């Protein structure tokens, strides 16, 4: 009584289709500024003779 | 939205010819590119998922490839019953953005069209309309450059074209061309000329009549 | 499993939209059944979807004037759009958005063409195409008829009330600037024409109007 | 970060700091195992030939009806209240079932 929950819970069921399926979202954020660019892969794949 | 813009709207593929339909995406969607199959008289169903795996119940003659942005469908040893519409879309997130689509046709021998003209009825002027249609039969290909000539003057606005499935008698197609006219344009003109441009000969089929008999 | 579309095809503007899609062969217990409308000219747009639990979600093209409902007792689902206009004039299709064995499957239905405009109900007037003196005759005779001045969609078109089936090529209805129209043709050989009478019968199921028009070999006796 | 045992919500997410390693995106772009693949700002081909400063990995689980709001220039219950991307977002969104 008089105890509302605005933080509603999600719903994940195996019988649901692709609409309510759990997506492991990994956001790949990128940003350029006055700081020097460090983490995008310092080296690459080359060849040699 | 990521619109799957196709490169070709139609392709003439014979029985056993390799189909090559290329759809160019404006944004990279990874590998979530699917295809539809809209048969005339049947329901559109999903055919290829992940651009390489076919649908269940479908034989292994439908396959393909693609990576990143250049997706090209590859149908080896196609048949005459596979004449359907192939659409390019995405299924990564909502909403599903659809493209234009590519309609296939069976590559057959060339044939001269048979233009059959018909006079309009006198009851259309009483109701307040006008409709004159020219039919073509036993022709090749489907995209016949047929233009209307209204009293010697060419007209392309208001031309309503429609197409159907191929005939099982001699592997030919059929089409129609309905011209919509108003009340003032029907009384000022009397002659209607339908000319179909083909590739079998240099002399086109010219059909004309007079509406006052 | 084959999907079947139904519902009204004449909805006035500023009203409540209502469609009905029936699913035969599978109950609403797994997967999704979405709504995709089709504009004339190979243009498709996503509308919404709903699961079997009751929760739904809308497309970002519309802000808040679309609600999607479901029904697990009759295995059907409805579509509701408020404050419709001329932009909603499209052919609504119903699909099956479900997955299985780490893959996705989808199949559409027949579709129901809906027209939202200021046009009123008009009974059809069938105009047959009789051959004149300038007509071309051969072993294969082509006849036809024209439909113009009817509202709303859809209609049925046959030949001799279903008795003539050789060479029947029916064309779909194309929208003009004011109303709808169709076209139909049939190529019959010399063994049937003019031995058999070709009658073009076009019926209107939305208004229960059936106009019978015959084709005569002019000039006949 | 995709096969993690534990994670967090969409508003109290744990930012996995990625630093001092080579970010090989060949096993994530053309692996044919991720369903949702959204990219904004720039092309993903420039994400392997141009160096960037800060790359963070926000690992959370959200449904498909609210996964469309993780984009620059969107609105809803997540893009305005839970998780919002900046307008100069030149990255990609990768998710799987």
């Amino acid at each position: 009584f008089n105890c509302y929950f605005p933080l509603q819970s999600y719903g994940f069921q195996p019988t649901n289709g692709v609409g309510y399926q759990p997506y492991r979202v990994v956001v790949l954020s990128f940003e350029l500024l006055h700081a020097p660019a460090t983490v995008c892969g310092p080296k690459k794949s080359t060849n040699l003779v | 939205d990521i619109v799957m813009t196709q490169s070709h709207k139609f392709m003439s593929t014979s029985v056993g010819h390799r189909v090559s339909i290329t759809c160019k995406a404006s944004q990279d969607v990874g590998n979530d590119v699917a295809w539809y199959q809209q048969k005339p008289g049947q329901s559109p169903k999903l055919l290829i998922y992940w651009a390489s795996t076919r649908h269940t119940g479908v034989p292994d003659r439908f396959t393909g490839s693609g990576s990143g942005t250049d997706f090209t469908l590859t149908i080896s040893n196609v048949q005459s019953e596979d004449l359907a519409d192939y659409f390019c879309q995405q299924y990564n997130r909502y909403p599903y953005t659809f493209g234009g689509g590519t309609k296939l046709e069976i590559k057959r021998a060339d044939a001269a069209p048979t233009v059959s003209i018909f006079p309009p009825s006198s009851e259309q002027l009483t109701s307040g309309g006008a409709s004159v249609v020219c039919f073509l039969n036993n022709f090749y290909p489907k995209d016949i450059n047929v233009k209307w000539k209204i009293d010697g003057s060419e007209r392309q606005n208001g031309v309503l074209n429609s197409w159907t499935d191929q005939d099982s008698k001699d592997s030919t197609y059929s089409m129609s061309s309905t011209l919509t006219l108003t009340k003032d344009e029907y009384e000022r003109h009397n002659s209607y000329t339908c000319e179909a441009t083909h590739k079998t000969s240099t002399s086109p089929i010219v059909k004309s009549f007079n509406r006052n008999e | 499993v084959q999907l079947q579309e139904s519902g009204p095809s004449l909805v006035k503007p500023s009203q409540t939209l209502s469609l009905t899609c029936s699913v035969t062969g599978d109950s609403i217990t797994n997967g999704y059944w979405n709504w995709i409308r089709k504009f004339p000219g190979n243009k498709l747009e996503y509308m919404g979807y709903i699961s079997y639990s009751g929760s739904t979600y809308y497309s970002p093209s519309l802000k808040s004037r679309i609600s999607i409902t479901r029904d697990t007792s009759k295995n059907q689902h409805y579509l509701q759009l408020n404050s419709v206009t001329s932009e909603d004039t499209a052919t609504y299709y119903c699909a099956s958005d479900y997955h299985g064995s780490k893959y996705y499957f989808d199949y559409w239905g027949q579709g129901t063409t809906l027209t939202v405009s200021s046009a009123k109900t008009t009974p059809p007037s069938v105009y047959p195409l009789a051959p004149g003196s300038a007509a071309q005759t051969n072993s294969m005779v082509t006849l036809g008829c024209l439909v113009k001045g009817y509202f709303p969609e859809p209609v049925t078109v046959t030949w001799n009330s279903g008795s003539l089936s050789s060479g029947v090529h029916t064309f779909p209805a194309v929208l003009q600037s004011d109303l709808y129209t169709l076209s139909s043709s049939v190529t019959v050989p010399s063994s049937t024409w003019p031995s058999e009478t070709v009658t073009c019968n076009v019926a209107h199921p939305a208004s229960s109007t059936k106009v019978d028009k015959k084709i005569v070999p002019r000039d006949c006796g | 970060v995709f096969n993690a045992t534990r994670f967090a919500s969409v508003y109290a997410w744990n930012r996995k700091r990625i630093s001092n390693c080579v970010a090989d995106y060949s096993v994530l772009y053309n692996s044919a195992s991720f369903s949702t693949f959204k990219c904004y700002g720039v092309s993903p081909t420039k994400l392997n030939d141009l160096c960037f400063t800060n790359v963070y990995a926000d690992s959370f689980v959200i449904r498909g009806d609210e996964v469309r709001q993780i984009a620059p220039g969107q609105t809803g219950k997540i893009a305005d209240y839970n998780y919002k991307l900046p307008d100069d977002f030149t990255g990609c969104v990768i998710a799987w079932n």
